[PDB]
């Protein structure tokens, strides 16, 4: 996030880090319950990647995180790799997340929910703070 | 070798941080770069070996 | 050139499709929602993470970080997967698995 | 869902 | 991570042209470089994966 | 070679290029007969690399070369990886090179040969022409 | 940079051990021979290739490109494996295989 | 050995 600010630690407890087997962060995601993470289709997640829940400081080796293996990847078959439309993938975890002070789920809307233009919302992540 | 081997690496408009390989004709070998996850150009490979087999010597 | 160690956040407004199309034109498709152009920007490493708004007191997933300015410009709209257009697929997938 | 145990603090 | 992960890549005195990996802390990932074949420093790996397992995040 | 010059094509017919399985040149070597190449121990050659004989222009896909598999690598066991002393390795080819106008062997000295200081000798290769 | 496509050559003089040690001191060992410091230099990609001298009219392998200046300086001695010190090992290895 | 069929030209 460019020109954002540091989150209060643990205050976005659905935010996960998607990492390869060496620990390299390549995408974010959101817990929607204890067994499922929703992320973007273009992230290209596979069952060799891992979901890291409970993280704040990726450079702290002492933080108490949950490293969760992925059992199955469900990319939306309508993802359009030319137009980027329908850019959503679900990850079924092989072991449940354990919900806690720092790990829990975001709510999902109904399909008919209307969020008005101009509403102040929030986005979070470990992406670049400068291009 | 294919001319696409001479093009600079292309991150693209998506916002992922995905490690890929591109051929660097100035150095004569493949190098890593960060790919955004969509709209790859052809000088974009998942392994150094794929990259060198396709573009090596360009 | 490297990512921050510590989780970042940004507040930002949702944009109407009409105002989003003033920059991106026909690249905005029916399962996309725009937000930002407000002095902040999602950038490489943020993809797949949340865009949340409050609904009845609880944070609700409205977008998934997807694409935008190729230099993460803070004055152009960020584009996000529109969860309301995709949540029926989400629920069907969970119910079948 | 959607109610963090640690409340977020946003600038503005 | 080990401080040796922060050292610039070292080609050394020999005259070979051997492709190796080093961790680039400015970019946050491993990158290829040309190693001369003798007197390697520790930020010198035979695969990107080895390099990232040893230095990733330094 | 810095500040050298282009060789007459084929005029150093013992010169080989040691390449990995993708064709990347990492070291030179010299044919000493149809079945054996001598090179440096620090080149780290393995049986996955290949000996390319008869080459002049590595950027010419049409030149007629011999790509020769390596059956066995004989690194001098006295090679000192600290001092770089005894820096020699032999490669036994799994198939003999076919000697020709552009492929043939260099002679080897006797252990007692004296080559006087100041003798003008020649070195050849495809190494960098500028550091 | 990148390597040249086309095979290069350079003429260069052998150096006495004494004169080579005036630059490299005790790093020069008994199976090494020096050549150059004459305006040419071996450099990365040359290793393992030949240093040949004529013996009774025939080109004879006197050195194997080994190591030298870390920037391939043309004014410092290049160092080569000394084939006369290693050729008994060569002949033994051939005879056994 | 050591006698190239194509003679080198050295400057």
């Amino acid at each position: 996030i460019v020109n954002g600010e540091e989150a209060v630690p643990g205050s976005w407890p659905w935010q996960v880090s998607l990492q390869d087997k060496t620990g390299f962060h390549f995408c974010g995601g959101s817990l929607i319950n204890e067994n499922w993470v929703v992320t973007a289709a273009h992230c290209g997640v596979t069952t060799s990647d891992v979901v890291v829940a409970g993280e704040f400081d990726q450079g702290s080796s002492s933080e108490k995180i949950q490293k969760l293996k992925i059992a199955k990847v469900f990319k939306n078959s309508k993802y359009n790799s030319l137009t980027i439309n329908n850019d959503i993938t679900l990850l079924k975890l092989s072991t449940a997340a354990s919900f806690s002070q720092t790990v829990s789920a975001v709510c999902l809307p109904s399909a008919s929910d209307d969020f008005a233009a101009g509403t102040t919302c929030v986005t979070t992540g470990w992406g670049l703070t400068r291009y | 070798r294919p001319d696409f081997c001479l093009e600079p690496p292309y991150t693209g408009p998506c916002a992922a941080r995905i490690i890929r390989y591109f051929y660097n004709a100035k150095a004569g070998l493949c190098q890593t770069f960060v790919y955004g996850g969509c709209r790859a150009k052809r000088n974009n490979f998942k392994s150094a070996e794929d990259c060198m087999r396709t573009c090596g010597g360009a | 050139a490297n990512t921050p160690d510590r989780l970042q956040q940004a507040s930002l407004p949702l944009l109407s499709n009409t105002n989003c199309k003033k920059y991106w034109g026909t690249k905005i498709k029916d399962a996309m929602i725009c937000a930002g152009a407000s002095g902040v920007s999602s950038c490489m490493g943020d993809s797949g993470g949340p865009l949340v708004c409050k609904k009845n007191g609880a944070w609700t997933l409205v977008g998934i970080v997807s694409w935008g300015s190729s230099t993460c410009s803070t004055s152009t709209p960020g584009v996000y997967a529109r969860v309301t257009a995709l949540v029926n697929w989400v629920q069907q997938t969970l119910a079948a698995n | 869902c959607g109610v963090p145990a640690i409340q977020p603090v946003l600038s503005g």
